[PDB]
């Protein structure tokens, strides 16, 4: 090979050594998990929870839209009803060994009950323990949507909210009323 | 008979009305008040098509396809702009008072009103006023009643009285306070009152025995049985 | 006239030339929303039509795509010839900036077409994949073996009667397959793989795979060797097959988007864009300007991410293991912005039919400004550290070089095609997603596509993507992040939460699926690793009747034997590092 | 509570071999070399954990041997394809005791979103798995958390010190699940930041 090529190669090797040393004399870019907590954005798609309304009841009306919107089919729930007539899930289970954390169920929820939270630490020893039942999902507060209540919009009458007491609803008028 | 829908010629039965003739051809016309077993009354005003007098005609006239016979040499249009606008407007008028109830309603995923709201293309609400509200009745152990979801399509009264011969279900009230149900709380006495859950295009009449353990139609495993 | 309008393209001069050459009754013109003329040709005239298109004054020089469709369950086939199966051939003329889709109709019993390899050599793998998934025999093929499934596989998976879901697992099948994996080295016959004169006895057979120590995926290459010289080689692919098209036939138009993410898993939103664009063509949706600029922003961010990873892996494959750490820190900056916007790192699933899942979060411009300030110094540092090094240049320059003819005949797109001197980028020739409103350059090569030329072209593409990101940050319209269409899936969330008609639309779109009317749509975009395309056939239902994903890594892996013939194994390693392919892109 | 492999048994642990067992488990858990096995996008996040922004080198899991003989942990990070499943099983058989398996991602856990004709529905169908990570992909810090979970899993398991003296069966602790352990603090969460900000 050419001697000029050898000199240029030696110069660029010296430059590589010097710039790697300068990188060594630079500041570290390491986020020290778990001593330094990982910053997650508020809309990060991690562990799935079920939330509650401002009134404290569970927000899920067991409408089965999240389960059908799931492209993996890892949501299973059954609808039950109380004496006053409100709908709730009898059970609600999610196979987290199957969930791809895509957020389509949160997007499909018409009550903002199911939510994906900034939490990624979900490792497990047995795959049977990755099936999260309703007691592992329902949290004590509203989560990312702090004030939405579906039952304040629904026309279906429940406890504490009679007919005509929802938003943008007039009081019921009997057909036997004297007014024309 | 010879009809021309959207410029395409079709051979139909002349004794049929235009709605059932066009639905038999695979064409899609929204409809609420008409049923194949109950006949045409022209109530819901949803099935509007635009009829022309002859082959060369640009004005036309919005006619009711369930109330219009499919005579020989008919000229109609379904995808006409005025017809589509009026069908979307009829859906919008029905949706002014409809309760925000689809998650907690047993007709969800099985609702003719949902299908025709989507099919007309109406998804934007400009109505800002209140919605009328109705109290419910106890109709017995089989039929669950929710009068808020009614669109006043008169299918229930027509089937139950004119077809099934029942005497305890009727229409009451007036202008926009029309109430479909029994004169008082009680069990529906007819032996064919269960067909109301399929006759009703909304969730007013629902299968209560199904409602006890409810699941949506897409979640069912079905079989053809006897 | 909108861009999604159904056109028969009878004003195309190719239709007039075909009518003058073959006659008015020789073919059937189909009106589609693909944007290209779709011409149904008789089977016995297929090679004549291909030759006539190849010898045009401005010829159709590249076979873009070749696959099949099961037409037995397609109810809406108005204006179409009677077909149980069909084979489609997508050909691109760069000189005309045009493309034509020929279609050949086959009956169920007579499932054989003449081979297309004498006109286009990429038809080898394309016809092998068509035979593997549809059972369509191509007469005259040199070796028509299964390319996606193993050789001992019964049935053809892309047929409509084949079950999509996974069969029950058996350890017996795994154990016997371990036995054939054991005797594959002993009972290797070069006649099975199309090689000839194997073991003269001066040739040895080398198997690189199945697991490579790299991030491009797992696959095998069998090499015929004389000492250290490669004379024949065929790649063994299909180890990353996920049935994405078959999944597209069993997911709704909305629920398939996360599957479009994992086609090229370094692409993300770049992979999401052609699918949602083709679905919006089916739906007749014209998205607003803010949607266009948001999608352009995310696509350029993910393009910079993929290019950084590619340059880092090429440098590491050369032998310098240092800059990959800093460039993964840069990828962490990009992932910070992408996590802020979409809520996820690698597979955002954020593009929607008619728009995007959410509006932009408050403060996105801050993270974008910090990233745009951070990038250029790091880029110059990586350049001076490795891409100007003489050892890397000696390892990369002149290795696996091909010209414009070889890139055209093998369907090579992206960095290689532009390194051959051909200026063809989809963002300029056939613009999409409002790319005409951005001022950026298309880097091209001198006329010979080395490893070094491709890597430097990717660096220039990263610079141009930074320019596009600067234009996105400076000029963003204020408006809707979703379209004003009834088929926007899902509708805006607040109107769903308080309006009942919007709740109905949301209910029926997320449960049964949005109803796309029966049409065929096609969207071709410039991906991070070449030219990507989605060809969607709808029968009027809530799912895709046919999803066809064309990926450039297939064409690059098929061009691997034609370019490395007569070189060394280290040249093969450098070439594999300098292609920018992922095995998910090849096998999908 | 322990489980045998040669059965649900109890803890069999004079005091010298107890300290020997703790020292052996400490040396095994503090020096775990993963096998470099690239399957799919989950391996891209694995090598993202391998870089300088996350520093998996702090746990002594950065040597990354290219031969299965020198590796102790197999991180199945990717889809378990039918063509690649014999390769996975052969590579697992090539590894030597002690060996542990971490499934990374929904594909390696259960098949994930790819319930399709050409995908094995989980790597536990043919090889045993020690740690499972949900995610698609799991983020690199989740992989490091799974590494810590494997570390405390190893730290109380019992293995023979020598091949000529003592019981040759392997003890694995029936650990309390992370779901029931974290349910006390996960349910108490009431408010999260609204998704309209950065
Ligand atoms: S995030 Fe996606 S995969 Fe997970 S449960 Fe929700 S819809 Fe299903
Ligand atoms: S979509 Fe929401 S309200 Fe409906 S069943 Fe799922 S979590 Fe419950
Ligand atoms: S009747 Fe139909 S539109 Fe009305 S709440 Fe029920 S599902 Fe919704
Ligand atoms: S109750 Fe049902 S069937 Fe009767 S008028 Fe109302 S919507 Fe029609
Ligand atoms: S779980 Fe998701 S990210 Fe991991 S290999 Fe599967 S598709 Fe890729
Ligand atoms: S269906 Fe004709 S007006 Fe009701």
């Amino acid at each position: 090979m050419t001697l000029k090529e050898l000199l240029v190669g030696f110069g660029t090797q010296v430059r590589s050594i010097w710039m790697i040393g300068l990188h060594a004399f630079a500041k570290r870019e390491t986020r020290m998990y778990p001593e330094e907590p990982v910053y997650l954005p508020p809309r990060y798609r991690g562990r799935i929870v079920l939330t509650r309304d401002p009134d404290g009841e569970e927000r899920c009306v067991a409408c089965n839209l999240c389960a059908v919107a799931c492209p993996v089919g890892c949501i299973s729930l059954q609808k039950a009803e109380t004496k006053d007539g409100r709908w709730y899930p009898e059970f609600f289970r999610i196979n987290f060994s199957r969930c791809i954390f895509c957020g389509l169920c949160e997007e499909a929820c018409p009550t903002t009950a199911i939510q994906l939270t900034p939490d990624f630490e979900m490792g497990e020893y047995k795959r049977q323990d990755l099936v999260y039942e309703k007691e592992d999902l329902l949290i004590s507060g509203p989560g990312k949507y702090p004030e939405y209540n579906f039952y304040r919009m629904a026309g279906m009458a429940i406890d504490g909210k009679d007919k005509g007491e929802a938003e943008n609803e007039a009081k019921p008028i009997d057909v036997k009323s004297l007014l024309p | 008979a010879t009809i021309h829908v959207d410029g395409k010629e079709y051979e139909v039965n002349g004794a049929d009305n235009l709605l059932e003739a066009c639905l038999s051809l695979g064409l899609d016309i929204p409809y609420f008040c008409w049923h194949p077993a109950l006949g045409s009354v022209g109530a819901c005003r949803q099935c509007a098509v635009k009829q022309y007098q002859n082959a060369e005609d640009t004005r036309g006239r919005l006619v009711m396809s369930c109330m219009t016979p499919a005579s020989d040499g008919t000229f109609i249009s379904i995808d006409d702009e005025e017809a589509k606008q009026f069908r979307e407007s009829v859906v919008e008028w029905l949706m002014t008072n409809h309760p925000h109830d689809c998650p907690v309603c047993e007709e969800g995923g099985n609702c003719h009103l949902q299908d025709m709201t989507v099919m007309t293309g109406h998804s934007f609400r400009r109505y800002r006023f209140t919605k009328r509200t109705h109290r419910n009745q106890d109709l017995g152990p089989f039929i669950s009643h929710e009068m808020n979801r009614c669109i006043a399509c008169y299918r229930c009264v027509r089937y139950y009285k004119d077809y099934a011969g029942g005497t305890d279900l009727g229409v009451y009230g007036a202008h926009d306070n029309v109430y479909f149900g029994r004169p008082e709380d009680g069990t529906l006495e007819s032996e064919f009152s269960g067909n109301l859950v399929e006759i009703c295009p909304t969730g007013v009449f629902t299968d209560k025995t199904h409602s006890e353990r409810y699941n949506r139609k897409w979640d069912m495993q079905f079989a053809p049985s006897i | 006239e909108p861009a999604w309008q159904t056109r028969d393209h009878l004003d195309d001069p190719v239709i007039g030339e075909l009518r003058n050459r073959f006659g008015p009754d020789a073919f059937t013109v189909q009106a589609t929303r693909t944007g290209v003329p779709v011409v149904w040709i008789k089977r016995e005239q297929l090679l004549e039509v291909g030759d006539f298109l190849k010898k045009l004054p401005k010829p159709y020089v590249m076979l873009f795509d070749l696959h099949g469709m099961d037409e037995r369950l397609r109810t809406h086939r108005e204006g179409l010839p009677a077909a149980d199966f069909s084979v489609f051939y997508h050909l691109i003329s760069i000189d005309r900036n045009r493309d034509i889709m020929l279609k050949v109709a086959l009956a169920e019993n007579d499932l054989h077409v003449p081979t297309f390899t004498k006109l286009f050599p990429n038809a080898n793998w394309y016809e092998r994949e068509t035979w593997d998934l549809f059972g369509i025999t191509f007469d005259g093929h040199p070796n028509l073996r299964r390319i996606m499934m193993p050789q001992t596989w019964k049935g053809h998976p892309l047929r409509k009667d084949y079950p999509a879901r996974a069969t029950e697992f058996s350890p017996f099948e795994l154990t016997k397959a371990k036995q054939d994996l054991e005797m594959e080295a002993l009972t290797f016959k070069p006649e099975e793989w199309g090689m000839k004169r194997g073991t003269n006895e001066d040739f040895m057979f080398l198997n690189l795979g199945p697991n490579h120590p790299s991030a491009h995926g797992a696959f095998r290459i069998v090499l015929q060797l004389d000492g250290e010289e490669i004379v024949d080689c065929v790649p063994d692919i299909g180890y990353h097959h996920r049935g994405a098209e078959k999944m597209g036939e069993r997911q709704s138009w909305h629920s398939y988007i996360p599957y479009t993410d994992r086609i090229e898993y370094l692409g993300g939103c770049v992979n999401e864009m052609p699918y949602v664009l083709a679905v919006e063509k089916l739906a007749g949706i014209t998205v607003p300007d803010r949607v266009n600029v948001i999608r352009v922003m995310l696509s350029e961010l993910f393009r910079i991410n993929s290019h950084l990873l590619y340059i880092s892996t090429f440098i590491q494959d050369v032998g310098a293991m240092t800059p990959v750490f800093f460039a993964f820190t840069d990828r962490q900056k990009i992932y910070d912005l992408v996590e802020a916007i979409t809520g996820f790192r690698m597979h955002p699933a954020w593009f929607r039919i008619g728009g995007v899942a959410h509006d932009l979060p408050r403060g996105w411009d801050r993270l974008l400004r910090e990233f745009l300030d951070w990038m250029p110094k790091r880029l110059a540092s990586y350049e001076k550290a490795a891409l100007q090094n003489t050892i890397l240049k000696g390892r990369s320059q002149g290795v696996a070089a091909y010209g414009a003819k070889e890139a055209l005949e093998w369907g090579t797109t992206g960095a290689g095609l532009r390194a051959t001197g051909i200026d063809f980028d989809v963002r300029k020739a056939r613009p999409y997603s409002g790319y005409e409103n951005f001022d950026f350059e298309i880097p091209v090569g001198g006329g010979v596509s080395d490893c070094y030329t491709r890597v430097m072209l990717k660096v220039e593409e990263l610079r141009q993507s930074l320019r596009i990101l600067e234009q996105c940050l400076n000029n963003m319209p204020e408006g809707p992040f979703k379209a004003d269409h009834p088929l926007t899936t899902p509708p805006p969330k607040e109107r769903t939460l308080q309006h009942i008609e919007t709740l109905i639309t949301h209910f029926l779109q997320v449960s049964w699926g949005p109803v796309m009317p029966a049409n065929e749509s096609f969207q071709m975009i410039e991906a991070t690793k070449g030219i990507n395309s989605y060809y969607l056939t709808s029968d009027g239902s809530t799912m895709s009747y046919r999803t066809r994903i064309r990926t450039p890594s297939y064409a690059h892996l098929q061009q691997i034997p034609a370019a490395i013939r007569g070189s060394l194994v280290s040249d093969l390693i450098v070439y594999l590092g300098s292609i920018d392919f992922v095995m998910s892109d090849v096998d999908r | 509570d322990y489980t045998l492999t040669r059965e649900i048994v109890t803890d069999p642990l004079n005091v010298f071999m107890g300290k020997l067992n703790d020292m052996v488990n400490w040396g095994r858990k503090n020096s775990i070399w993963p096998y470099n096995f690239g399957l799919s996008c989950c391996y891209v996040e694995m090598v993202t954990s391998f870089t300088a922004v996350h520093d998996v080198a702090r746990f002594g899991a950065e040597v990354l041997r290219a031969s299965p003989r020198q590796a102790d942990l197999m991180v199945v990070a990717g889809t378990c394809f039918t063509k690649m499943a014999p390769v996975i099983q052969r590579l697992y058989d090539q590894m030597l005791e002690p060996k542990w398996v971490i499934s990374m991602g929904a594909c390696a856990n259960s098949g994930g979103m790819y319930d399709i004709y050409s995908v094995v529905q989980g790597v536990d169908k043919f090889i045993p798995v020690d740690v499972y990570i949900p995610g698609c992909p799991p983020r690199p810090e989740a992989y490091m958390q799974a590494l810590m979970l494997l570390q405390e899993s190893i730290g109380k398991e019992r293995r023979p010190l020598s091949w000529v003296v003592g019981d040759q069966g392997v003890y694995r602790a029936n650990m309390q699940s992370e779901r029931e352990r974290k349910r006390g603090e996960r349910i108490a969460v009431t408010n999260l930041r609204t998704p309209d900000e950065i």
